[PDB]
Order: C-alpha cells, then structure tokens, then sequence
C-alpha cells in the first residue's frame, strides 16, 4: 500500500480542482535556453520560471518523493513552464516529461524527432 | 527622479550624521502600492531589488561561498526570498535558510525552528535576515529597542561571520535593535536600504559591509534608528517597479575572493584594507555542518 498523489492531483483537477497555487516566479529576461529544467531561470519569449520546489507535488505536500532514493528532481532548481501552462504549473511538471538529449519538454521545445 | 529606475533607496550619509530624536514614522506613501509585473509576488520583487542593490557593493564573492537565511518562510509554506538568493548567487553556493514555521524551500538544507536553536560550526560570507513580528507594529505603545531573534541576530555575527562578510538584517518603524546598529560601526561600510516596490513602509534592510570583527566607528544605535526614521519621514520615496524589467546583468558576479584563515595577531592593517575592499574573506574552509536543538518533553499521564 501507498498513496498516489500523483493520480488524485490529476483527478482532482478533472474533478474541476482549482490548481495548486503560490508556485515561486521568479524575474527573468525571458532569453534563456528555454531547457525544462535549470540550474538558473532559463524560461525563453514563451515560458515562464519558477523555484522547483514550489513545482514539485512531493515537496508541497509533505510525501515521499517517487524515487527509492527519495531524491527531488525540482528542489533548488528552476522550473520552465510554457506560459499558457503557468496557471497550473504542479500539474504541468507531473503530466509531462523531459527529453534526455536535448532538455526541452517534450511537445513544448523538444525537435529531436523531426 | 533617477531614484524611480533604481532598486531602491539607501540611507543619505548626511542624515546618518545627524542625533536626531526618535519620532513616530508617519509616511506620505503610506497606502500607495507599486505595481508588480503579472503574477509576480511582494517577496519576489523585494528580494531582487535588495540583490539588485548589493550588486552595487564590495561584496566579498569567493568559491565555494556559504550564505545563511534567517526568515525564510512564508505563510503559503514556501520560500521566495531563498528561490531569489539562489537565482542571485553564483552556480554551487551552499545555501542554508531557517524559519520559525514549516516551509519547502530551494536551499541546500533548511531548519525549522526558533532561530535561537539554530548552531553552526562554520562562518558564514553573507547573512540576510528577515525575520519579523507583526506584532511589534503598535503605535499605542513606546518604541523601545526590541531584543528576541535580534539578540540572536547580534551574537550570531560576531561569533560566525566571516571577516569580509557582509549582512542584510531586515528592520522596521518598530522592529529594531540598537546593539545591531553599534554593530554596523563594525562594517567598513553600512547603510539602510529600502526597496522601491515597497517604499511604502518603513522597512528597510540594515546592510553591513565587509566585515572587520571591530570597531571601526561608534555607532548609538537609539540615535541611528531615530536617524533612519526621520530620513524616512522627510524623504518619500516614490514606488517603484521598474528595475524589475531588467534582469540582464543580476546574477553575483563570481570574483573568486581570496579565503585565508588567519588568527587574531595577523589581522594587520594590510589585511585591514584587503577586507575593507571585498577582497579578502578570513574564515577556516572546512566542510559546512549546521543543527538544531530540540528541546525534548514528555507528557504522559
Ligand atoms: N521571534 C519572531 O517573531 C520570529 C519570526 N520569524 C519568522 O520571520 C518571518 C517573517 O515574519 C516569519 O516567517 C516568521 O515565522 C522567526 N523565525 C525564526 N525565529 C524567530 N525567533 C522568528
Ligand atoms: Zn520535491
Ligand atoms: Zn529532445
């Protein structure tokens, strides 16, 4: 037995759930890399940045994060959210993924498949 | 008035000549808000003008800096004063910040606690503080010098601050400490600096410096502060968001500051200077270990 919170944060949004809010934005000039995840806000003309553990589920509600290390991939990083996304962005970083090679999210910056 | 497309304001030297008396802080300002870009917080922008203005001091910048913020939480149980810091300070700074409440946060550790709980072996580079209560805001009674997380904040300086390190101590009207004013006299340099987004209030961060571990000036601290209040009383400041829009050169420039461990009889006027200018930290560079006590209890039957 263990909870997933993953699956009830996604329910609870199709549930008509307001999103998880207070995410940390932060000031950027908005000519980064673009690349989902950063060491430093990256966020290019069509994302906005965030402070990774104000993103992360795990981080905000207090669990265990899904990894037998327990390691948060967000946790004093920075976070890229395309700026139509950026009124959910816990949601956006649990429904998508990051390209390996490249960073970017994949559909919203990742060409490795053209 | 130039002062609009800055980060904010610092303290005049002029009036922190003056021995003035204290008085109550009656701002023009007070209620005016500025006007933050599009779903940016208060926390946010403070924090940034703040970073934005110690860009514009002799900060002592070295590798492998240690940084610890006091204050750090918020009531949304986040941290983003310590998400700016981080975004500030140089790739590989060891980020520590602490709070009374619980919060999740982008530092490298974070204790949760009374600040008073809260040991470290090693020294420190910078130290910001924005520790406040609330409840210090009464007008109906005197405005005394408050003691609590500032006597803390005081010892903790002297004891584990790095020589060349500098401080950002967050005050108010009435949150304040007079020791912590003598202690800038301690600093090759000081101000109190107010941000523009929040000019409004009579907060202001008390920077030190470049630390000296000494006297360089006498500082009373029930003066000072009567100093800043009336500063802050006959100059309004207008808000101001704009240095927000422009970000391009914000980050700390890594200067790679010289670190020496030194011992008290080797702090020669040489050292003196170096320190004075941001080139020099004097501390041991060992590895960074921090606690906090727990006080235990049992309250069965
Ligand atoms: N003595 C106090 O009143 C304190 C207020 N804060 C925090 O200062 C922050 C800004 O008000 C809040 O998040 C508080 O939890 C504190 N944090 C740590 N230790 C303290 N002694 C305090
Ligand atoms: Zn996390
Ligand atoms: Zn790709």
């Amino acid at each position: 037995f263990a909870v997933d919170a993953a699956k009830a944060y996604k329910d609870y949004l199709a549930s008509g759930g307001q999103p998880i809010t207070n995410c940390v934005k932060m000031l950027c000039t908005h000519t980064g890399t673009g690349q989902a995840i950063t060491v430093t806000p990256e966020a290019n003309m069509d994302q906005e940045s965030f402070g990774g553990a104000s993103c992360c589920l795990y981080c905000r509600c207090h669990i265990d994060h899904p990894n037998p290390k327990g390691f948060c991939d967000l946790k004093g990083k920075y976070v890229q959210i395309p700026t139509t996304c950026a009124n959910d962005p816990v949601g956006f970083t649990l429904k998508n993924t990051v390209c390996t090679v490249c960073g970017m999210w994949k559909g919203y910056g990742c060409s490795c498949d053209q | 008035s130039s002062q609009a497309w800055q980060p904010g304001v610092a303290m005049p030297n002029l009036y922190k000549m003056q021995r003035m008396l204290l008085e109550k802080c009656d701002l023009q300002n007070y209620g005016d808000s500025a006007t933050l870009p599009k779903g940016i917080m208060m926390n946010v922008a403070k924090y940034t003008q703040l970073c934005q203005y110690l860009n514009t001091l002799t900060l002592a910048v070295p590798y492998n800096m240690r940084v610890i913020h006091f204050g750090a939480g918020s009531d949304k149980g986040v941290a983003p004063g310590t998400a700016v810091l981080r975004q500030w300070l140089p790739t590989g700074t060891l980020l520590v910040d602490s709070d009374l409440n619980d919060f999740v946060s982008d530092a490298d550790s974070t204790l949760i606690g009374d600040c008073a709980t809260v040991h470290t072996a090693n020294k420190w580079d910078l130290i910001i503080s924005d520790m406040y209560d609330p409840k210090t805001k009464n007008v109906t009674k005197e405005n005394d010098s408050k003691e609590g997380f500032f006597t803390y904040i005081c010892g903790f300086i002297q004891q584990k601050l790095a020589l060349g390190g500098s401080v950002a101590i967050k005050i108010t009207e009435h949150s304040w400490n007079a020791d912590l004013y003598k202690l800038m006299g301690h600093f090759a340099w000081w101000t109190a600096f107010v941000t523009n987004v929040n000019a409004s209030s009579s907060e202001a961060f008390l920077i030190g410096c470049n630390y000296l571990g000494k006297p360089r000036e006498q500082i009373d601290g029930y003066v000072m502060h009567a100093n800043y209040i009336f500063w802050r009383n006959t100059n309004p400041i207008q808000l101001s968001s704009y240095s927000l829009f422009d970000m391009s050169k914000f980050p700390l420039k890594l200067r790679g500051t010289a670190v020496m461990s030194l011992k008290e009889g080797q702090i020669n006027d040489m050292i003196l200077s170096l320190l004075s200018k941001g080139r020099l930290i004097i501390r041991e560079n060992n590895r960074v270990v921090i606690s906090s006590d727990v006080l235990v209890n049992n309250e069965n039957l």
